[PDB]
């Protein structure tokens, strides 16, 4: 609620901007438009590229790389926003940066934004 | 058992009875000071390896064995996605299936037949001792026997925890023992945010318990025919490596082209590089693929030669949905990636990289 | 109990402990079923708009289609196609106007076709469902012109083309009853038949009229095409239900929504979509509420349902919001679909209890029209 | 702010919804983006068609026609949103109808919905209303 | 005190007495001024956008422009024009993407020229000003492209066209400070200086790393064209002065806008754009808040003012609301434009007292860039 | 004083010995019983009418006097807009400067001159005391002052309630006196809703004290010559008529074409229409104003000939703005026009409705 305070993950709800996985994303969650946590909703084109973070399980006390992806051609959900900025890095540092549309390499050169995935690639070091 | 059966495979592994003239065994191929690949100089350089006849030469490159124990056996997932096996176009089933091949390869360790791999066994009274406390009495009698128990012993061999030790320093780094430097994290963060990730990381998501930098997956990349390798292999001027389509039972004219992924472990050492040792050096395997997505005309060209890059053996079938990423890798991005890929091989073979750095 | 982001939270702590890998990938909506409702939100005039398909069962956004300016969305009774009327420019909201008919597979939600419109010939004006329109065989697809004068464009869905304008008298909406005619609502008080072949001056033929010039027929009728039922309140709730499933016009006793004394106590109809009407079950959807008779777009919050055979009312719902737009799944036991344009929320009702089962929010800026298929 | 209640025309703030003139209105207020009271915003264009009401101005009990028109071209302004209907009648009685995109007549064909202005016509007559 | 729509109701009031007269027509916007804002909602990713046009001192929109995905605008600080680079689809959000520059009339807002990106190359992003780039003199405007890599994108507003693209180094941003050249700000922690001719290898030269690689530059700095001063904040507050006005990079010192108690007590700047500059008061204006270090594109309720060259604080305002981008309007006593996303509100300040002055609401969706002319 | 004046107006105006041969006053084409148009039938049939001399014919229809009193003088207003005078092409400033035209034509009264013009007026003893009581004594001995003062007369006379009674049923009902049939409020409505009101209506917005149904601009509405009543003009099939651009010093091209928005008072009794007389039906009139909003094959043929309308007159300066209105009148709302336009008949010519 405060939104200045330190951002305090949570391991059960998935739609909240406070779900663990989301400590990096900028956008709606996919979920809340008929996609997953980590599959994009039919009808928009999910992109390769992705911006990264180290996410807080605190389910299992490790911390994870979740590497966003975008789900694109869409015009943006409009549901479930959220902006978290979890060791978000300015723009230069672009593997961190979460206000660039990530569409890249979605079919059909879609580049709108839809909503986002967040799955895990790794572990964090 | 397990220990004996390995301890067996250790034997034959470095045995030259078991070429045609007595000049090779898999460790001349798969020299363990090079992890498991091959030091030798052929007609086409490295990219292909010269057999026992001392004039043969293959028509692909020999991979490394670290590792290769932890290929599933080859199979078609529900994706329609084949995975697995050995080999680079998957035709072994797994290394068991594999083991017995360069013997009976006129282009490799070339015996005749099974018969005369097991008259070789014979003669060394170590190996009738070894392979009757394993497999039972006369089974060195039996050439089908003989041949089969080999193959699983050189199959367990490469299953040891010597050909996949997990102890290269990204190892260490995901056990908190040491920590990489700034450019490997950067090149492990491009790696695992750009299209490599794609192919070489053992699963679409989650965390591998042993990774080894493969889906195992059969992709065409289009890479172009290495003209050496192929005049040396002599397969012919019209032959096109057909890739995973060769595979017997596979008939599939959309796997034309394609090659199993290759794990990245120890890919510092074991240059040179893709299915056909095309290119020497690891930095061009990386460039090559900024052929898809640089606007730059430099993209379109092979650093080793100055030329572009060459038409693809297989025109058909490429992975243009995984290569066509939309983002070029800049030099300092492939500079992180040379960095991070060397992290990945193992602490034996770590003195290999000082000449290459 | 447990939310759906919640199961979906513990599903995937669950595959991440059990080493579960899966695909990223592109999903493909849940077959169409009785109770999935799409809502259109015309976003109050914006220049782009979204339609969100929603399985009313679980209460779900299983995805979305963007549209242009007031699209008219179409939904195929038996589920397998849906379709809007939509209109671009090239700049946004200036420039060249395209409009189009485009086709999309209901659970790929992908264009299957995408048929311009010549001569920018589409009605532009609060989203009324029936002013586009699908046959019943789903192979035609007619939409309202009101400029230069009220006409009928048909739009041949099969083969993908544009076919021809039908010029028609001063009549609006458009009731497609076969491959080949339906009826409109014409100024002078009567319904008009059209039939048109594939060539020439279609033949209209008007019924009666069957209503005074002084009573008021609101723009949002219920219309069952598998019915052949046209459900028209007036402004004072009053009902004509006109039966077209003979080919012909036959007129229904008209029925009173508001009793008498209600209407006396300033009780009438009032939202946008304020009316529904469940085949199946022969009966009648309401929102109404009291208020002054030129406050006849405000949210009602409160839900009369009635027999279209006597009138007799069964039940009165207290929704528990301000509800601009109602609708109904056509399975038994259907949904009641409460809409509200200034929640932007579709409150998921039981129809038979009128308790409010679970509800999805967000949807756009000023969603306003519901549409189900009926496909049984 | 009882929506359901009987509209109260006040001749004291046309941003408002209840601004006499604004009684059958359907959209935005043009002075709300730009415009005036009678005047479309800058870069839309004005329409020359119209739907009318006959509006009650509080401040002198004359009856007014407003002949609402439409500036359009430009994506809805988003401000002063406000939807009146006093003797608004349905679409088949399209001259009295406000949900009407009423952009014909508007330069280069723009018939994109932005914003309504509320100039008067004449006085009154009508019978509906 | 009298509101606007209140002067509005009584001097029409007074025209119907009067029997007064008047031409319905389309207004022009008033003559472009030092207290025109202009605010751009890029909508929260939506794939049309608006631009309002505001004029600051009677906190009045004054006029809007549309726009579509994430467009970079700019306004001529002269006065004479606005423009902006924009992307749309042919079918909303989807299908042929169309990149083009529109430049608008700033009176009546009419478009005076539309020119075609080629390749759709704009980086799409959200919206930083000083990704999208007016030269000095007003005839090129500059685009910055990430895909496939970083370029940038020239094009001639005089002969209304697309010229090129120019390679760069792995750098982000463009601040013009000539008609042919810019600074950009490099991954590795220099600014790279870029000097480009008609055709040819573009003149690329780096400065030293003015920042440790653990100092986190944000995206929003604050540049004045016309003064060339390149403000830019990093996470912790420690604000880099750069002066680009003898056409090559001078570093000058730094300066905290925060102190080390306050810092000691959590205060951090954040928000969208953080930052604003007054270029005759040389005074920089951060908007700050106690938070935790990842809640950097937060709201803040505070600004700081201090003296660009001595750091010295001047003020410390509490704005009252939750506010996310500032700028400030370059006359003399100054107006601090106080943008709040969450409210979708300009607060207009008196940037001396920091007191609220009047405050225009409304403005789209999720409104975050305010742009200000520097015409003095 | 103005009455008098206006007296001395009557007379003259009723008086054909400002006519050459005696045989035509202004009365006689300003017919008082046909709201002061020409109910004779000439070559052109009621297209245009014949002078004093029984052949020569106008090229121009007779307009009805009545309301011609409220046009403002002609000016150019500040918007560039050329707006009142007389005559359909504006070439007259006011009904002062129109009167003594006709009594000069040759193809009307064809009176020599002003002072064949005075020596009328001396032959006639009761104007001799007319004249002198208001202009004084000596006044018909000089030419110029008794032709200015004859046109003073008319022009008071013209100016006087019984040319502008404002007593039509539309007066009545503006007044709440009486209320307008469901049809006539339907063409008041569409009236004002639709094009017509950008034209034919005093304002722009707000009421007019005095409404006559014109905003006194002019317009090149792209109207057909009148054949026939062009042959009996005797003008040629080679002359334009380029509306208001013909009066002295107009001289923008884009008013080429240009006419006069005509009150629509007694409309319905002032057949035929338009400057040429072109249309005798008040239908037809109205219909010519759908070929440029409907697209259906019968917007192009005028429906009295049974043939295409016919290309404009002058092809160029039309009000395309607003006569491409988008909308087409249908026949109901074409109906509802003519029952509107009917009530802007005076009381006194209800009886001529049939
Ligand atoms: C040089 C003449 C070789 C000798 C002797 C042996 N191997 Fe080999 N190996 C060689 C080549 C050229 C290839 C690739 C050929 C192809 O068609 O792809 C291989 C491949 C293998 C593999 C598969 C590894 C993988 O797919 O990743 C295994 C497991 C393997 N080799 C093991 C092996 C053993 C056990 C040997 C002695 C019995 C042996 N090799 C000899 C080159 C040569
Ligand atoms: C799937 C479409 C892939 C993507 C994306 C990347 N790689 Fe790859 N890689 C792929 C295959 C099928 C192969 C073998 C190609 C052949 O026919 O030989 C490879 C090979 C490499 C190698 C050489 C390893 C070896 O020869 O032992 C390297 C060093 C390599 N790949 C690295 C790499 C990087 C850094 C990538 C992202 C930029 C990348 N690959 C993407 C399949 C795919
Ligand atoms: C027939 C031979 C006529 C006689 C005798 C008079 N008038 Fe006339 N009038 C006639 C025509 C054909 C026209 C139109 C001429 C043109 O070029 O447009 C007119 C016009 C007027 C007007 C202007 C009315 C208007 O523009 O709306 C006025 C005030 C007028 N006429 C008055 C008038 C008087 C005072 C006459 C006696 C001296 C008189 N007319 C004679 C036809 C004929
Ligand atoms: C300005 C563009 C106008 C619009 C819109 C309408 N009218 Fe008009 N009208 C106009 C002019 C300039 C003229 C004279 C044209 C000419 O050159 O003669 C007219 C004429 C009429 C008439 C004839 C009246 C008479 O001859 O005394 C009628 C009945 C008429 N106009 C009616 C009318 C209606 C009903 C309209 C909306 C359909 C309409 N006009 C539009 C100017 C303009
Ligand atoms: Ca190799
Ligand atoms: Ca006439
Ligand atoms: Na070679
Ligand atoms: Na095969």
């Amino acid at each position: 609620t405060d939104p200045r305070a330190k951002w305090v993950p949570q391991d059960n709800d998935i739609q909240a901007c406070d779900y663990w996985r989301h400590c990096s994303i900028d956008g709606n969650i996919c979920d809340c438009s008929g996609g997953s946590l980590t599959n994009c909703p039919p009808g928009t084109k999910l992109a390769t590229a992705s911006w990264v973070a180290s996410c807080y399980n605190p389910t299992d006390g490790q911390s994870y790389l979740i590497a966003y992806r975008d789900c694109c051609g869409y015009n943006v959900s409009g549901r479930c926003p959220c902006l978290n900025t979890e060791g978000e890095l300015p723009v230069y540092r672009p593997e961190f940066a979460n206000d660039i549309i990530w569409c890249f390499g979605a079919e059909d050169d879609a580049m709108t934004y839809h909503c986002t995935i967040s799955p895990i690639v790794g572990k964090a070091s | 058992a397990d220990d004996a059966l390995a301890a067996l495979g250790a034997q034959l592994f470095v045995d030259p009875a078991l070429s045609r003239n007595a000049t090779q065994s898999c460790a001349t191929c798969h020299d363990p000071a090079r992890a498991f690949t091959d030091p030798r100089e052929g007609k086409a350089g490295l990219a292909v390896s010269v057999g026992d006849d001392g004039q043969s030469h293959g028509d692909r490159n020999t991979p490394t064995l670290g590792y290769a124990a932890l290929v599933p056996a080859f199979h078609r997932d529900a994706n329609g996605k084949y995975k697995g096996g050995q080999f680079w176009d998957g035709r072994a089933d797994d290394l068991k299936q594999q083991a017995g091949q360069p013997m009976l390869n006129p282009v490799e360790m070339a015996m005749p037949d099974r018969a005369a791999v097991a008259a070789r066994l014979r003669d060394d009274p170590a190996y009738r001792t070894g392979f009757e406390a394993l497999f039972g009495k006369g089974v060195l009698d039996d050439p089908e026997r003989a041949f089969d128990a080999a193959a699983e012993a050189l199959a367990a061999y490469q299953a040891t925890g010597e050909f996949s030790p997990f102890d290269s320093k990204y190892d260490r780094v995901m056990r908190g023992e040491e920590k990489f430097t700034p450019l490997e994290e950067f090149g492990y963060t491009v790696f695992i945010t750009w299209n490599c990730r794609l192919c070489h990381m053992q699963r679409k998501q989650g965390v591998a318990e042993r990774e080894t930098f493969t889906n195992f997956e059969y992709h065409n990349i289009g890479l172009p025919v290495n003209e050496t390798a192929r005049e040396a292999s002599g397969l012919g001027a019209d032959h096109v490596d057909h890739g995973l389509l060769a595979r017997p039972g596979i008939e599939d004219p959309a796997q034309s082209g394609r090659f199993k992924v290759p794990s990245l472990r120890n890919v510092a050492v074991t240059g040179p590089y893709m299915h056909n040792g095309v290119f020497t050096d690891l930095r061009t395997a990386i460039l090559f693929y900024n052929k898809y997505t640089s606007r730059r005309p430099e993209a379109k060209i092979n650093p080793e030669t100055g030329a572009p890059w060459g038409e693809p053996e297989v025109a058909r079938n490429l992975s243009l949905a995984e290569l066509q990423s939309g983002l070029m890798l800049d030099d300092g991005r492939v500079d992180a990636l040379v960095a991070f890929l060397e992290t990945l091989t193992d602490r034996r073979y770590e003195p290999l990289l000082e000449e290459s750095r | 109990q447990e939310t759906q982001g919640q199961a979906a939270a513990r599903a995937a702590a669950a595959d991440l402990a059990a080493g579960q890998d899966d695909e990223p990938r592109i999903l493909e909506a849940p077959a169409p079923d009785a109770r999935r409702v799409y809502v259109n939100d015309p976003a109050h005039f914006a220049a782009v708009t979204q339609q969100f398909v929603i399985d009313g069962e679980a209460g779900r956004v299983i995805g979305m289609i963007d549209g242009g300016f007031l699209p008219n969305p179409v939904v195929a009774d038996d589920g397998s196609f849906i379709a809007h009327a939509s209109t671009v420019f090239s700049r946004i909201a200036r420039g060249e106007r395209t409009d189009y008919v485009e086709v999309f597979d209901p659970v790929t939600l992908l264009p299957t076709a995408d048929i311009e419109l010549p001569d920018a010939p589409r009605f532009l004006v609060g989203t009324y469902p029936w002013m586009t329109s699908l046959t019943p065989d789903g192979k035609t697809l007619l939409f309202y012109q009101f400029s230069p004068a009220p006409a009928v464009g048909v739009v041949d869905l099969e083969g993908k083309a544009f076919k021809r304008m039908l010029d028609v008298p001063d009549c609006y909406h458009i009731f497609p009853t076969a491959p080949d005619t339906f009826f409109m609502h014409c100024r002078d008080g009567s319904l008009a038949k059209v039939a048109f072949g594939t060539e020439g001056t279609p033949e209209i033929t008007h019924t009666e009229v069957f209503h005074p010039e002084d009573e008021f027929l609101i723009n949002h009728p219920a219309y069952s095409q598998k019915a052949g039922r046209l459900v028209w309140p007036t402004y004072t709730g009053k009902i004509h239900q006109i039966d077209l499933s003979s080919g012909d016009a036959k007129f229904l006793p008209a029925v009173e929504a508001l009793t008498e004394a209600e209407r006396a106590d300033g009780w009438r109809p009032g939202g946008w979509q304020q009316v529904a009407y469940h085949r199946a079950l022969d009966r009648i959807y309401l929102l109404v509420d009291q208020r002054d008779e030129w406050r006849h777009k405000t949210a009602s919050r409160f839900v009369v349902v009635l027999d279209a055979k006597t009138g007799e009312r069964l039940a009165k719902f207290e929704m528990g919001h301000e509800i601009d737009s109602i609708n109904v799944s056509q399975d038994e036991k259907p949904l009641l679909y409460a809409l509200s344009t200034g929640d932007k929320t579709l409150y998921i009702h039981d129809a038979e209890s009128g308790e409010e089962l679970r509800s999805v929010n967000q949807l756009g800026h000023g969603p306003q029209v519901i549409t189900t298929a009926d496909m049984g």
